């Protein structure tokens, strides 16, 4: 129960969700980055008529054409307007295309008269209504009449015209001229393929695809890892490197045409002897000898070195036979995939229970913490060749780390992938079995020197599996893009040294080699994985840039990382201590930003202020002017309290106001009627009442500030009196000059411009864009029998 | 001195670095400092005064931001940066020229034209960009 | 003149910056531009004539781009890059010592050697880039 | 040599780019370098000048990185820039002061003080950038 519990209170600091093998399913369901497709061109404006007035504020009989914001949502406050912008940030990521034909947007134009086609249809509407326009000019009317698309199906290009708000065209430029789509030819798909793999002669590649020239990929982000996740992150490493472990037992082969168990375990019974002894356990002895053991062991080991996962073993110190099994585990698997302890207690229990006491040496007395292993003491102290060769060997063979294509990758030494150290080790442990074990009594040494014989005996079938074993490792690494890196886990992975007994003692002559199909699968598994993660480190990076650049200091980084975490589909959030979920928020914010994303943000943050003052719900600011003003006479109002800047007052920050909370200089500026501006994105109320001007309401909308110590209700009065009020005969049969002694900060809509809006867009008449780059490649494997290691000869020679 | 010195240094990069057929990658910094430049200097009034026979000049800042969308810079992008490029140019250079025929006894290296004065305000510190020289 | 002073310069670039070690956020504008000369320049063949004791040169350009996965530059990236600097190198200095040999009366100003007037084609105009010398 | 050219680049690139007000698209680049310089000495000892009357220095290098989130440089920012960049630019003159007093017989052209053969070895060539002069 108490180990249950500590156990569960590490655990719940480990994001891996807690069905194991489940991951193995959210592993595959990463599908390549979806392609996106632009429907229709990016707009943000659009043109509208609207009415204007003349200098004495009379309605003219004609409607004047503006730019006007095509969704008018942006919200009171700057703050707000500012989280608006970087919502539009995240809108314009998500529907960003990554590639445009805009053919597929070209419609009619109805007034053409040389068959002319636009993009878009919006393109068609206005220029239809410009073209019904009466005050057109003749000019951008013929040419609307003439203007004409291109269209080189030789070139593969297209170029349509378009009308566009300025901003609206930088977008959609920069979506044409930035598509992801690169070409595809064949010469692409053979270097997709892992270059191990390529000049592997146990697979046959080939190409029985034609690409056409107009055949398109997107390249997947393989970044190596900008988060270095293997260092300091050690609950999201254990998640990674267990997620790599399932995935890696999915695509491990399985052994075929073992030996009988039933032979073999009567072979063993009789040799142990053990019913003759003494031992407290006789039915345990034996137990976990079968087939499906030794499958379990295979992938095992070569799933933990493949995804760098440390492993523990767990054996009975009682069951010698599980030690000289423990024996060829320690020679072919690296000593450095095994945790620390595990590592010293089975070599510790080897040492002090076949080796020194053949020898006749004392028993070793390991103190632990001793930055010597067992083994690496026991070379020392022990004197004969074969033994000491052997454990020297033992002692060294650690991975080694070498780049490949870019890729950090821990291979094995030569010696395994030939598996020529199964023989030292053989010799080792016949010397073992000539030993006189001096003062153990004569039954127990025979059973132990049988078992030695046992494993001895095997020497061709072993020196077949470590062949096979790292054969199989080093073929599923080629499929391998993220490096590989090697730290000591949290929770390891338990290795019964049972499986490794049945391993060793059941594996036959069948060659098994990881399918083409399977080699491919592991490759696009983790090609998704790895371009996933860069591309959700990307969104993550360009969310935390934006909002620090956007000056949203109540954004919280934090919502950020664990929605990046989410979407990396293997870590389960509520477990990620909270000190790794700050060290991730901080390297996150250490890196650049995308050029793409950065592009389009940059493009965002300088037409911010003219998205803004396009809106016609909220106004710039207000200044508080207690002097009589006279109301500015514009197209769009006839007489109005517009203010074209703010230069000559003191400007007062709202934003800054509601945030400190201290409205003493506010509250001592409006009681002592002293001129300001107060600067922010605010509503404002639109009045056409003149006798609303003459009552001066304007100036009574301020005081609600002082008495609620609040910004967020002030609402400062518009004046817009021209013909259509009401009571504009005041204005026009009496001789007085409308003022007020308020004005509001805002803007004025931009004319429609036909010269500066026409633009010509081009893009590929047509092209098909693919995603499995593998399926192109079809892909034969020899028949096992004739499979051949890295040294040309057979994987399995014993036949 | 130090926003005069971005001013110009990002006036000689832009004629230096904005060629026509140019990657935009080349100018990517180069065309974001220039348009914080712009942003900086629009809406802004200055005057190069009359000392000797230094006529007396009126500059006015209501110029537009450069395009930041385009794969390879083309003809038109490079005339119309070439437009306000001119007009900086002058106006940097009259601004030199108004600073360089003026000397104070008491503080002779604080800026003496009104125009570099009004420049060393807060407002155009954002134009101040690297100093190499 | 300008995309051959856009060749030599980029060498000069790749020379300097990519180096062993060194970010790749150092050389990405400068890797950028790079590839796009080598975009440019591959599959052209060029010659630098036989005026004088120059020898006849031949010149083929088909070169592999340069990476750009990379967090800091290696020995490979280094070693792969320089190959083609070196041969960038030997025909930027041959085409300039080709055009250093020639003069005319009516358009001593204009390309004299084959080779410039090659790279004068509007299809290396992508080459060009920073002319700050 | 390079490494330490790269650290007396580096260190005057940021005393001429990272100034009040710039952009961060200015000095982007340069803050990555930057900060990849000061993980790199972070945790090491050097010692500068034990020849004639050169005076014994000790070097510690524990710094934080520069940040990357503001949109334009204010004063904060370049207090905390200018006080590593004293540290450092003492540092690489010191360390520069310490080589040029020396001088050898069989391997003149290699590194002759011991910070200088310190900086040779391969954990500080991540430091290496443009390599111009």
């Amino acid at each position: 129960h108490q180990k249950e519990v500590q156990y569960e209170i590490l655990q719940k600091t480990i994001p891996t969700f807690e069905p194991k093998e489940s991951i193995l399913k959210k592993l595959e369901d990463i599908k390549p980055e979806q392609v996106k497709k632009q429907t229709k061109l990016f707009r943000i404006f659009e043109p509208r008529q609207l009415p204007v007035y003349r200098a004495n504020g009379e309605k003219e009989l004609r409607n004047r054409w503006y730019w006007k914001l095509k969704r008018d949502t942006l919200p009171d406050g700057d703050y707000d307007v500012r989280e608006y912008f970087l919502n539009l940030y995240d809108q314009v990521l998500t529907e960003m295309p990554d590639y445009l034909l805009l053919k597929d947007m070209a419609v009619e134009n109805k007034n053409s008269r040389d068959a002319g086609k636009v993009v878009d249809s919006e393109t068609a509407a206005i220029c239809d209504a410009i073209f019904q326009d009466e005050e057109t000019e003749g000019v951008v009317r013929r040419f609307i009449a003439e203007m004409r698309q291109r269209v080189q199906a030789d070139r593969n290009v297209v170029n349509y015209p378009s009308i566009l708000h300025p901003i609206d065209h930088a977008f959609n430029e920069y979506f044409l001229q930035h598509q992801l789509v690169e070409p595809l030819n064949n010469d692409i798909i053979f270097n997709y393929i892992p270059e191990r793999i390529r000049n592997d002669v146990n697979y046959i590649l080939n190409m029985d695809r034609n690409l056409p020239s107009t055949a398109r990929y997107i390249r997947p982000n393989l970044l190596q890892d900008r988060l270095n996740l293997h260092d300091n992150f050690e609950s999201l490493w254990d998640t990674i490197t267990t997620s790599n472990y399932i995935l890696a037992r999915s695509v491990v082969p399985d052994l075929k045409e073992l030996v009988s168990t039933e032979a073999q375990i009567q072979k063993m019974s009789q040799d142990l002897q053990l019913e003759a002894l003494t031992i407290q356990s006789e039915t345990q002895f034996l137990t976990g000898i079968n087939s499906q053991a030794a499958n379990d062991c295979f992938k095992t080991l070569i799933a933990a070195m493949l995804s760098q996962r440390t492993m523990s073993l767990d054996f009975v110190t009682t069951n010698y036979m599980s030690l000289i099994s423990g024996m060829w585990l320690l020679t072919v698997v690296p000593n450095d995939m095994f945790i620390r302890e595990s590592l010293v207690a089975c070599q510790l229990a080897i040492i002090n229970t076949i080796i020194y006491p053949a020898f006749g040496m004392q028993r070793m007395h390991y103190r632990n913490g001793d930055p010597q292993t067992p083994f690496q003491i026991a070379e020392q102290q022990i004197q004969n060749f074969q033994v000491a060769n052997w454990l020297h060997f033992v002692n060294n063979n650690q991975f080694r780390q070498v780049v490949i294509d870019g890729v950090l990758n821990q291979v094995l030494n030569d010696n395994i992938r030939n598996g020529h150290v199964v023989n030292q080790l053989m010799e080792a442990l016949m010397q073992l079995s000539r030993q006189q074990f001096p003062t153990m009594p004569v039954d127990y040494k025979r059973s132990i020197q049988r078992g030695i014989l046992l494993l001895s005996n095997r020497l061709g079938q072993l020196v077949d599996l470590t062949r096979l074993l790292a054969y199989n490792y080093e073929t599923l690494m080629a499929c391998i893009t993220m490096n590989m890196q090697h730290v000591q886990t949290l929770t390891t992975e338990k290795l019964q040294l049972t499986s490794v007994t049945s391993l060793c003692m059941l594996i036959g002559n069948a060659t098994v080699i990881p399918s083409p199909q399977t080699l491919f699968h592991y490759y696009n598994v983790n090609v998704n994985f790895h371009s996933n993660y860069n591309e959700r480190i990307n969104d993550a990076v360009a969310i935390i840039t934006a909002a620090n650049r956007l000056n949203l200091y109540q954004k919280k980084m934090k919502s950020i990382v664990e929605d990046f975490l989410k979407r990396l589909q293997i870590f389960d959030i509520s477990r990620v201590p909270d000190d790794q979920m700050y060290r991730l928020r901080d390297r996150l914010r250490l890196l650049p930003v995308e050029i793409r994303r950065l592009d389009i943000f940059n493009l965002i943050l300088m037409n911010m202020e003219q998205i803004e003052r396009a809106s016609d719900k909220i106004a710039q600011g207000v200044i508080i002017a207690y002097r009589d003003m006279q109301l500015e006479r514009d197209e769009m109002y006839g007489y109005v309290n517009i203010a074209r800047n703010l230069d000559g007052f003191q400007q007062i920050n709202l934003e800054e106001l509601m945030r400190t909370g201290d409205y003493a200089q506010i509250t001592n500026m409006l009681l002592n009627n002293q001129p300001v501006a107060l600067v922010g994105a605010l509503p404002f109320i639109t009045d056409s009442s003149v006798i609303s001007l003459v009552a001066k309401l304007d100036a009574t909308v301020f005081a609600q500030i002082v008495k609620l110590r609040k910004v967020d209700t002030l609402k400062p009065i518009l004046y817009k009196i021209n013909s259509d009020s009401n009571d504009f005969y005041l204005v026009a049969n009496y001789d007085w000059v409308p003022t007020s002694t308020t004005k509001v900060y805002k803007q004025i809509p931009q004319q429609f411009d036909f010269r500066a809006s026409m633009h010509m867009l081009t893009s590929n008449l047509t092209f098909t864009v693919y995603s499995d780059l593998l399926a192109f490649v079809s892909a034969d494997t020899v028949e096992p029998i004739n499979a051949v290691a890295f040294d040309n000869m057979r994987i399995m020679n014993e036949l | 001195m130090d926003v005069l010195y971005s001013l110009s240094k990002t006036l000689k990069d832009a004629r230096d670095k904005i060629v026509e057929g140019t990657l935009y990658s080349n100018v990517s910094d180069l065309i974001q400092q220039f348009n914080q430049m712009i942003i900086t200097m629009n809406g802004n009034e200055f005057q190069t005064g009359g000392i000797g026979n230094l006529p007396i000049r009126n500059w006015n800042f209501d110029f537009g931001l450069l395009g930041t969308t385009l794969l390879n810079l083309d003809a038109n992008y490079v005339e119309t940066a070439r437009n306000t490029i001119d007009y900086f140019v002058d106006f940097v250079d009259n601004v030199c020229m108004d600073e360089m025929v003026r000397e104070s006894q008491r503080n002779g290296i604080a800026p003496q034209s009104d125009s570099l004065r009004k420049l060393s305000g807060i407002k155009f510190k954002r134009i101040n960009f690297d100093n190499s020289s």
